[PDB]
């Protein structure tokens, strides 16, 4: 997939385009790859191949609706479940979450990370096309954390085989 | 010989200041278990009470308005978190004394305990409320194994209607009414066996404390904070002012914590009177006869600053 | 009929030197328990104690605190460590070696086994002190089960309020003064169920001993180990001299091990002494009358030295 | 009215020769959990016995010193290797046969129910050692569960200081005088969790029996076998010799055979000898009126050889 | 990553660089490396991927403030957890742990090592590149071993495609 989070002028945009891929093959193009959580309160795109894609997404769910909604805490109150003794299996995926303080990437291996000064995400195959125009908008332009989002995503559609030019956007507030 | 819905609430929004739905719901619990009463053979022996299922967070009120229920329409009590059998037996020791402490300064020798042997049962059987805290910890998922399922079958037959043998006697529980509370954040009301969802008609459903919600619990209730101190600092022979520009920075300074916290509910005005009334509470005695203002300047210069714990810089990279 | 918390604290500071806010907290503890008598009925059948938890090292007063503030207050006291009800029922069992060790020195027949029914019962549900030591041993991580997270669930009932079925009758809970405490250097405060962290406001931390607070506690306290061995060998008929500069060198020398191996605290100086009047404890009686002077040159050659055990060498490459 | 340690060690000598280190320190455990009597009422109720831990390997004596000092003292005893208040329950039981006993057999009728009730509990209170044989064998590490460090946690409130409810009443346990024993080859003292370290002050370490050791052992002591079996042989009406030269060659032949198999220490005379009062128990009554003289030629050729097993040419390539 | 180690004239220093490599693409670039442990007490250096990376130093956290902040005596805690019948996982990471009196390097693999004579550890695909700076300059300069990690640190960032000129130093007292 290609998914990019960019936050400009109190906005928080998590986008990402809706290619599931089997093989070389396409088989469905419309996924919506970034969900909403806490009743609309977070912001959570992945990627990683459905399955462990997909439960990493509910581990962070029971987590946020166990903690109030506080993002940085379920993060890594579910981090430390995969750094204990008894590991929790191991997940082929990651995650992108923000809310309207923090924003962050979650891997189901059991690890945390905060963007760089920038404020700017991306997981995926088509992750760093997407992070390298969306840094080249963000220091040069002055559009919208979704305008730049949306055109970020396309440029990775058109150069990522594995990643269309049919998006799913979502937003904070 | 019992109160009317619209009287129930009303006295209960004494102790239990906010909700509403909530009190409404348990009101016509007891209400309709009285108009029962009031009824032939038939229509009389079947008939059991709709049972309450109060979905809330922690420290909202889902067990004051259970207690105070209990004794503002007096009847046997108990609170229990998931023996199972051994809930009847508790609720049965405890009404030995609404028949001898009711019953001993009312029918004022009398002894004969094979006659208050059917006067305390005839009691539970009619008056009987059991509150089951955290019911929503024994539903289906929970990862590993499904035993808390078990919990939920073995306490059935109790909700439905069985007859536990206690040492008074047999006690039938067919008639008892029982309110279940649960977060509910985790799992679903539907996440219970369906042979037990329809034996909890009611839904109600309580909301969280806001900053305006705490202010109010501080004083209004009876025997609130604001009076517990106020009395147990006179006893020291001290007056203490509760002025109101400072009960809002003790109310909205509880939820402050409440809310980069456990939201333990209203128990955290608990934890933070304690930090407040620390300074005077040890040297009391050494102040006899004094009234001490505690407004907005001493309330902020009282406790300090509580700001969120380390968690980045700690385990992050 | 009770001291004042400046009273209780005085009181303390001789058998349990050092800590501070370890004692204030606790003595308020108890004075606001005897402030709840005068009071009416409203404001008097409802309002719990604010039950204390003491976070502190190993050997540093925790249980002492807890200990001289059952007896320098009388009242019924039980240490546990995590049946959960019969935590209330040795409670009780302990609180008729008072109701009746001293009345029964007071009364004299007399006897009437029925009123330590109901007056031995006021000594429990009025004066009830119930210490739990280690309590963080209970937390959420642990790294495979969590059932010491049900433990702290059956033990909510208590510092809750509940009614014990004992072998004496139906004694409440609702007013016993629970203290907890714990080491806490793994787990934290809030690791406790949310719903109990609240059962729990006050928070008082302790201090370890350093250098100097374990040469005070060596002989300030009643029956310190001076005084202890000065009067166990004084009926050998040997008298013992322990100077101040020997002191130093007893306490600054039972530290130095606390700090190379397992820091048990206070307990240390125990198995320090116990090497120090190794040689006088067995020919004593042989040597009667005699005035030994124990000070830096006996102290010094008395146990000889303690460095680390040899961790590197043995398996480290 | 009791013993010196000089006296309670060379009473000791007769049944238990060798050690040393180990007498002295269980002497003076005696001698001043009786120097604790002549004291006022502060430094006389609280001041706790010096437990002792012996540290020594398999049948060297460290049960024999903890026995031949429950007779020749007189007190309750009792032995336990790792439910944990019925060690106290049977501590009890067997101080029983001590009044209802010795309390006829001194001042012989005189039953008096209520009378054993506290003549007995204040020798347990006062007069009591409790054994625990193999503590080593519950330390962290052991290669999975860490459960064995829960008993060491329930065997914590009898030796700091409880309250055990036995059929006989309430006794307490504070002033109890425990001693446990270990092996400790694979792991430390200090293994042993800080909170019960220190409340075992007494650290003995007993020595292995030598050749030489093995050979005193054999006829020194008190009914040494040697006796033992003169005795046993002279009631069938036969007399028996036990030469020195023959001495030497059973305890330098019991050794041989401790060390190249499981050493367990002095019980492995009583294996040795059993083989060499083989050929004489038996036919002993049809030989009446005979002196046997059993020599160096006797003993030889009386046993045989033990060599070690075959472990190699059996599973190593 | 890079880490490196110089003790000095009663000095402790403990440097990395901040590189967060996935694949041959760096996602983080200014990543603390270096943390402080025990109030204050003990430096922690790290490499390894993030996860293992991470839960060793929980690990080796959970065994000092359980110990009293003995370094050498937690180490061999934290290894002996290992080295039993049931093992403790398997982690793929290291750490240069020092305070004021030792400097060690523990592995998830269970051992513990002491530094050779001249005290200088480095660890991380880096790591050589540092050590021979390290051990150039001390045994043939009279600066710091603050100024020596430092220097280190870029000859090493300067050679290695995973390593960046982003360093994170911490020192001791
Ligand atoms: N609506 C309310 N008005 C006043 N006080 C309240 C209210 N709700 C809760 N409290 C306070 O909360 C405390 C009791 O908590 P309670 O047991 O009612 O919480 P719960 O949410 O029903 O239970 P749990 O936390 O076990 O789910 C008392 O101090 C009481 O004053
Ligand atoms: N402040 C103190 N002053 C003097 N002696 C002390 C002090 N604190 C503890 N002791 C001594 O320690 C012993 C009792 O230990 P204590 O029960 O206080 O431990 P604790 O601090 O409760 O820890 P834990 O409960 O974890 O063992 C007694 O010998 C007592 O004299
Ligand atoms: N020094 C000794 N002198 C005489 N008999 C001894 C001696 N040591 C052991 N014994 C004999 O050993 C037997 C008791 O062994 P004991 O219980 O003392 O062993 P231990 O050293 O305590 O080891 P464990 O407790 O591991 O068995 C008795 O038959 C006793 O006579």
């Amino acid at each position: 997939t290609t998914i990019v989070s960019v936050r400009r002028n109190g906005q928080v945009v998590v986008g990402g385009d809706g290619q599931v891929s089997l093989g070389n093959t396409v088989m469905k193009g419309n996924a919506r790859k970034v969900r909403r959580l806490y009743n609309g309160k977070v912001l959570a795109g992945f990627a990683g191949g459905t399955a462990d894609a997909f439960t990493l997404f509910e581990l962070f769910e029971r987590k946020l609706e166990m903690h109030q909604g506080h993002l940085l805490k379920s993060a890594v109150e579910l981090a430390k479940d995969w750094r204990t003794d008894r590991a929790l299996r191991k997940l082929e995926a990651m995650l992108i979450v923000a809310d309207e303080k923090e924003s962050l990437i979650i891997t189901g291996i059991g690890d945390v990370v905060q963007p760089e000064e920038d404020q700017i995400l991306a997981i995926g195959s088509g992750g760093n096309y997407a992070l390298s125009a969306a840094r080249a908008l963000v220091e040069n332009t002055e559009l919208s954390a979704h305008e730049i989002v949306e055109k970020s995503l396309r440029i990775a559609g058109d150069i990522c085989v594995f990643t269309n030019t049919n998006f799913t956007i979502e937003e904070l507030p | 010989s019992e109160m009317t819905p619209r009287e129930i609430v009303s006295e209960l929004d004494q102790h239990i200041i906010g909700q509403a739905d909530a009190k409404r719901a348990v009101a016509i619990a007891l209400r309709n278990r009285w108009r029962r009463m009031q009824l032939q053979e038939p229509l009389r022996h079947e008939v059991t009470p709709k049972n309450i299922l109060m979905i809330g967070p922690t420290g909202v009120g889902k067990t004051e308005i259970a207690r105070r229920l209990a004794k503002l329409a007096n009847a046997p009590f108990i609170k229990v978190e998931a023996e199972v059998d051994s809930i009847i037996r508790d609720l049965t020791d405890s009404a030995m004394k609404l028949v001898r402490q009711q019953e001993i300064a009312k029918n004022r020798k009398l002894i004969n305990p094979e006659e208050l042997k059917q006067k305390a049962i005839d009691a539970v059987e009619q008056n009987g409320i059991v509150f089951i805290d955290e019911i929503d910890k024994i539903c289906k998922k929970s990862g590993a194994d499904v035993s808390r399922e078990g919990v939920q079958r073995d306490l059935l037959p109790l909700v439905e209607g069985s007859t536990v043998s206690t040492k008074h006697g047999m006690v039938k529980t067919d008639h008892i009414l029982f309110i279940a509370s649960g977060a509910f954040q985790v799992a679903r009301p539907s996440d219970l066996i369906p042979e037990l969802q329809g034996r909890l008609p009611i839904r109600v459903e309580l909301t969280a404390l806001s900053a305006a919600d705490f202010e109010r619990i501080l004083t209004e209730p009876h025997a609130s904070l604001t009076e517990q101190y106020k009395a147990l600092m006179a006893t020291e022979g001290v007056n203490i002012a509760f002025t109101t520009d400072a009960v809002k920075k003790i109310a909205e300074a509880a939820f402050r914590v409440n809310e980069k916290t456990e939201n333990i509910g209203a128990r955290r005005l608990h934890t933070v009177m304690e930090r407040l009334m620390d300074k005077i509470s040890f040297s009391a005695s050494d102040m006899n006869g004094q009234t001490v203002n505690i407004d907005a300047a001493y309330v902020a210069d009282a406790l300090g600053e509580v700001v969120e714990n380390e968690d980045l810089s700690r385990f992050i990279l």
